[PDB]
């Protein structure tokens, strides 16, 4: 007839596919944050070292001063 | 961990794959509404004499 | 020591029933005598120790990426063990609160399916308070899984895009001004995204068997 | 392209004009070493141009460690000011820039493999002894340092023209190994 | 002079030794055998083609214990990794290295990271490095059809 009706009927498929490629997409977020969470773990690491001298340079690894307490 | 983490990336590509195909379909998409514009546009012309 | 094999093995012998009724989890129940599985003489301390081990693996199992068989087989195994426990200040179902949102939709699908008895079984569990709601399980210091492809496509999905695709094709005889043959700017839709998707799960499908087949 | 190299280096000779006592020098100078049983030079650093200089008992100073020309220029009138003070007849003859290395990035990563292998004549790329491809350009007397993170390393110029020239011979060949 | 033409002979007949395959032999350093490799391949005025990792294959897999299968295997690992760019830039050997332990890992006779440094002469720690560049992508990696012991689905 028309092809504005062509338009329109394209239209609704263009949001349909693209509501299907946002959730999709949205998949693909969720599992390269999964990716992302999997390479923390294998860059993660203890308790020891939070031991007496809890503070400590990343320098020396000395404690600060005695208190005066 | 790499049992799940191979099911996760075998999905991965899955999905992606399926984007492909669906970015495919959008761009085809688009170009037949571009070819509807033009096609629309000529036609009204020949109303507008 | 050998009791997610057992758990497993119930939850086994309960999806093979494709059933959802807790008379069924009932007659597994008293068939596996699993009960007693708590029977048997040990003091109170590595008592509720292991309690607290079911009952946490148990709610990890009813928590996904597991299938909704599997997860309303883990609610039935959380009430008959947080029931019948030992312990007398019974052991609770450690809930953490980011897994709450997810647990609530859970049982209102439950619901909506008419699944009355798994969903009743929940209220039955948050009445009784059989629950810590903490921040996360598993006190910090220092299988059958559910696919993203399912989520993106099934049966209703490619159904509903054919349709959409014919009635594509049917408006196409009907808009060009001639009832012989379509415009020749209009020729570019693609007949293979149907074949296309199904070639792309088919090889997804049968990847996942060759690798639960081994070798 | 629109990036240029960043001169990283520049190492220039100068020569005093008269012989010196490295002992004296080492033992009246502010930042000197003297290690005779490791090098046979006086080792002096500043900080105003952040430049060291081989001070040698021929009286040739090699200042080496400024970013710029000019900044070597000052640095190696410092130095001579330097030995002057201590009681030597220094002057300010021949100085000459011997070398010139910059730096720079094309941002992104590049194909070693088939660099070497469409320009075998030029290249060697050993990734055993060095992960850095090493072209020996022609046209200009320059040596390449490229990586396969993109990074390009210009060295052995005399003028600054030189290390600009050698980087634009080399764009375009990398960038028709864009990986 | 000697061990750099003996290397780059290993070399041009296309059976590459690494340079700590000659010093291993030699009684200088690998720094002089490859200060002289250099300068005879400039001398000579010659070339040497580069080398890539299926070359170090035949020989690391039959100096250790492993059957020709898992030669084949580490084989296919090592030229898809490199294909596929899991390890850019880095030296051929610790590719081969790192596949071979992924594909011994992965088969019936397992090879710890020790001995195939000492077979490649490569420092464990590059095997662990360029072993976990081509970690996530294991399976992609292996053939297909490809029999094991060890679930390819669990690798250390």
């Amino acid at each position: 007839e028309d092809p504005e009706t062509c338009l329109q009927l394209n239209m609704v498929y263009q949001e349909v596919i693209q509501e299907k490629l946002a959730e999709a997409n949205l998949l693909l977020a969720q599992n390269r944050e999964q990716q992302e969470e999997l390479m923390r773990d294998l860059a993660g690491s203890y308790m020891g070292h939070f031991m007496k001298p809890y503070f400590k340079d990343k320098v020396t690894g000395v404690g600060p001063p005695a208190n005066e307490d | 961990m790499l049992s799940r983490l191979q099911e996760l990336r075998k999905e991965e590509e899955t999905l992606l794959r399926l984007k492909a195909a669906l970015h495919d379909q959008l761009n085809r998409l688009k170009v037949e509404e571009l070819a509807l514009q033009s096609m629309i546009s000529s036609r009204r012309g020949d109303e507008m004499l | 020591p050998g009791l997610q094999t057992d758990c497993e093995a119930l939850l086994s012998r309960f999806q093979e029933t494709d059933s959802v009724r807790f008379e069924d989890f009932t007659e597994l129940w008293r068939n596996m005598k699993f009960g007693t599985i708590f029977c048997g003489r040990m003091r109170n301390l590595e008592k509720n120790m292991f309690t607290k081990e079911a009952l946490a693996l148990a709610w990890r199992y009813f928590l996904p990426p597991y299938t909704f068989q599997i997860r309303v087989g883990a609610l039935y195994l959380l009430y008959g063990l947080y029931n019948t426990q030992l312990c007398q200040p019974k052991q609770k179902i450690r809930v953490a609160l980011k897994d709450w949102d997810e647990v609530l939709k859970f049982q209102q699908d439950l619901v909506n399916a008419q699944h009355f008895d798994a969903a009743y079984i929940f209220r039955k569990l948050r009445l009784d308070r059989a629950f810590h709601f903490t921040a996360m399980p598993k006190l910090l210091s220092y299988k059958d899984p559910s696919d993203r492809v399912m989520k993106l496509i099934t049966s209703d999905v490619l159904e509903e895009m054919l349709n959409v695709h014919d009635h594509y094709q049917n408006m196409k005889h009907v808009i060009s001004v001639d009832k012989s043959k379509p415009d020749k700017a209009l020729s570019l839709i693609k007949d293979d995204f149907f074949d296309n998707i199904k070639n792309i799960v088919l090889e997804h499908q049968q990847w996942h068997k060759d690798r639960k087949n081994p070798s | 392209s629109g990036i240029v190299p960043q001169l990283q280096n520049i190492v220039s000779t100068v020569n005093l004009g008269c012989k010196l006592d490295l002992k004296t020098i080492a033992l009246r100078a502010r930042n000197a070493e003297y290690n005779p049983k490791r090098f046979a030079a006086v080792i002096m650093r500043i900080r105003e141009p952040r430049t060291t200089a081989l001070i040698f008992s021929s009286g040739k100073m090699v200042c080496t460690g400024a970013k710029s020309e000019e900044q070597s220029r000052l640095a190696a009138r410092k130095y001579a000011r330097v030995v002057q003070k201590l009681g030597f007849p220094a002057k300010f003859l021949d100085f000459k820039i011997q070398n010139m290395v910059g730096s720079c990035d094309v941002k992104f990563p590049i194909r070693l493999e088939g660099l070497v292998l469409t320009h075998q004549q030029f290249s060697s790329y050993e990734p055993e002894l060095f992960p850095g491809l090493i072209y020996r350009m022609i046209k200009p007397r320059i040596v390449l340092l490229i990586f396969v993170s993109g990074k390009v390393v210009l060295t052995g110029a005399k003028v600054r023209a030189e290390i600009y020239e050698a980087f634009e011979n080399i764009y375009p060949i990398l960038k028709g190994f864009r990986k | 002079i000697a061990s750099a033409c003996l290397y780059i002979a290993c070399r041009q007949e296309g059976v590459p030794r690494t340079f700590k395959e000659i010093c291993a032999v030699s009684r200088i350093s690998k720094k002089e055998i490859g200060r002289c490799f250099k300068l005879i391949l400039k001398a000579l005025e010659t070339s040497v083609d580069l080398i890539t990792t299926g070359d170090f294959m035949s020989r690391f897999c039959s100096n250790l214990c492993l059957p020709k299968q898992v030669q084949m295997a580490a084989t296919h690992i090592a030229r898809k990794a490199v294909e596929l760019d899991l390890v850019p830039g880095r030296s051929p050997i610790s590719v081969a290295a790192a596949a071979i332990y992924m594909a011994s890992q992965a088969s019936a006779e397992k090879r710890t990271q020790k001995e195939i440094g000492d077979i490649a002469g490569v420092a464990d720690v590059t095997i662990r490095q360029s072993y976990r560049l081509i970690y996530p992508r294991a399976p992609d990696l292996f053939p297909t059809d490809f029999k094991f012991d060890t679930p390819v689905d669990k690798l250390p």
